[PDB]
Parts: structure tokens; C-alpha cells; sequence
């Protein structure tokens, strides 16, 4: 599980 | 005579010249980015410094003994509790070690006349800066050293006031152990000043108070439209 | 809660 991809999914626009 | 624990703490410390350079480079490369239209203020610049210093604090924390063993959810709760305290503690220690009275040693590694910052700032911020100054002075007169500094950083990070921790026991364990190591270090290294241990610990409530005031003020500044885009600082402020 | 804090903690250097 790549951390960047999770951030991209989870962050506010 | 430095306890083992304290040696483990010191090994976790960042390379200060490289951190200074990194932030300094970030700020230059930011003007490059920013259009020749959009300008930036002393307050704004200091917000960016705080933001970049936060990245460095999180990095330090994630690699540190004990903190590494926590689950990320616990790591987040600990950092959300103490980020502004760690900023203040880091600032204060720089003033003591690489600074002088009448001057502010910035995290980018230069000194500027206190006057030159304070003059830019209104009364609320001046008030905060003064209290910080007195802390610096108190800790200067205590002969605050790097071994003491790292202990206080761990005591701030591994706070007992943080609710809903999974592994609260590890956190209690770290508090107790760093506490005991600090007690040893002062009695072994400063044996004629039996007050030194107590004087160090009593700075922590003062740091906590100044940090809460800083946050309230910064949130005001943010809601006022005065804080330039600053993802991590404001994410922490929203915690 | 903070996607960003989470990311800064998880990312594999
Ligand atoms: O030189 C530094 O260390 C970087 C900039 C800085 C200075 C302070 C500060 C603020 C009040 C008293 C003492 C130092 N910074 C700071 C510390 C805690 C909280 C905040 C906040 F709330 F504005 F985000 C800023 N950041």
C-alpha cells in the first residue's frame, strides 16, 4: 500500500 | 556522565545545518515559483518557516526510538497534541545554544535583531514574543544544554494528557524513563544545583501555555485571511 | 484524520 495513493484518495480537494 | 537512554535520544537528533539549508532553499525556490505579482509579508514568511519546521519535526519523530513502535494513529494523536510545543521548544533551544540576547536565531540559520521582527508585529504577537523571550532568558540562566533539551522534547511528545491512545502504556513507560534519566543526568552533572531538575520541568507548563496562545492567535490570523497557503501548519491547527 | 500527517508518517522515505 503506497502512502501517496492513500493520501491522494483521503485528502481534501 | 550521560545515561544510556539520553545517548539514544541524542542519536535521534537531526543534522541542524542541513535542516537550515533545506528550509532556506525551500523559501528561495518559493519566490521562483511565486509570480512577480504575488508578494509575501514578514508574518507570511514566518508562517512558511513554521510550516517547513513542522515537516522536519514530524520526520524527527517518525525515526525516533519508541515513537517508531507506535501505530500511526497513536503517532498522530501524540503529534496533534504537541506540535506547537515542539516548535516553541526547538525555537527556545536555538536561542540558548546558537543565539544571543537582543537577537532571534531563525531556523534558516541567520540571526536578526529582535527589534526588526517585533517592530513589524502588533501587540498580541509582541506579547507572545516577550513571554518567549523570558523563557529563553530563564533557560539561558539555567545553562540549558542539549541533553536536557532532548529529554524535554521526549517529555513533550510522550504526553500523559493524551486520551484515546491505544498503547498508552508505552507512552507512560517512555515518560517515566525519560523523567528518571533527566533526574540522573542533573544530579550527576549539576550536583551543586539540586534545583535544576525542578526548574527544567516547570518550564513545560509555561511552554504549553505559550503554545496554546500561539495557536489561538494563528487561528485568528488564518480566519482573517493573513496566513498564506500552508498545508501542514493549518492541518495541525485544525487538529 | 489529517491525510497529510498520516502520509508524512507512513511514506517509505
Ligand atoms: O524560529 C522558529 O522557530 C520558526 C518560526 C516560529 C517562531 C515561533 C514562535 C511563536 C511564538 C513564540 C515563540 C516562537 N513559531 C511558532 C511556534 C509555535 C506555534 C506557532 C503557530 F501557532 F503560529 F503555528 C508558531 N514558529
Amino acid at each position: 500500500e503506497n502512502a501517496l495513493l492513500r493520501y491522494l484518495l483521503d485528502k481534501d480537494d | 556522565s550521560i545515561p544510556h537512554l539520553i545517548l539514544e535520544l541524542l542519536k535521534c537528533e537531526p543534522d541542524e545545518p542541513q535542516v537550515q539549508a533545506k528550509i532556506m532553499a525551500y523559501l528561495q525556490q518559493e519566490q521562483a515559483n511565486r509570480s512577480k505579482h504575488e508578494k509575501l509579508s514578514t508574518f507570511g514568511l514566518m508562517c512558511k518557516m513554521a510550516d517547513q519546521t513542522l515537516f522536519s519535526i514530524v520526520e524527527w519523530a517518525r525515526s525516533s526510538i519508541f515513537f517508531r513502535e507506535l501505530k500511526v494513529d497513536d503517532q498522530m494523536k501524540l503529534l496533534q497534541n504537541c506540535w506547537s510545543e515542539l516548535l516553541i521548544l526547538d525555537h527556545i533551544y536555538r536561542q540558548v545554544v546558537h543565539g544571543k540576547e537582543g537577537s532571534i536565531f531563525l531556523v534558516t540559520g541567520q540571526q536578526v535583531d529582535y527589534s526588526i521582527i517585533a517592530s513589524q508585529a502588533g501587540a498580541t504577537l509582541n506579547n507572545l514574543m516577550s513571554h518567549a523571550q523570558e523563557l529563553v532568558a530563564k533557560l539561558r540562566s539555567l545553562q540549558f544544554d542539549q541533553r536536557e533539551f532532548v529529554c524535554l522534547k521526549f517529555l513533550v511528545l510522550f504526553s500523559l494528557d493524551v486520551k484515546n491512545l491505544e498503547n498508552f502504556q508505552l507512552v507512560e513507560g517512555v515518560q517515566e524513563q525519560v523523567n528518571a534519566a533527566l533526574l540522573d543526568y542533573t544530579m550527576c552533572n549539576y550536583p551543586q544545583q539540586t534545583e535544576k531538575f525542578g526548574q527544567l520541568l516547570l518550564r513545560l507548563p509555561e511552554i504549553r501555555a505559550i503554545s496554546m496562545q500561539a495557536e489561538e492567535y494563528l487561528y485568528y490570523k488564518h480566519l482573517n485571511g493573513d496566513v498564506p497557503y500552508n498545508n501542514l501548519l493549518i492541518e495541525m491547527l485544525h487538529a
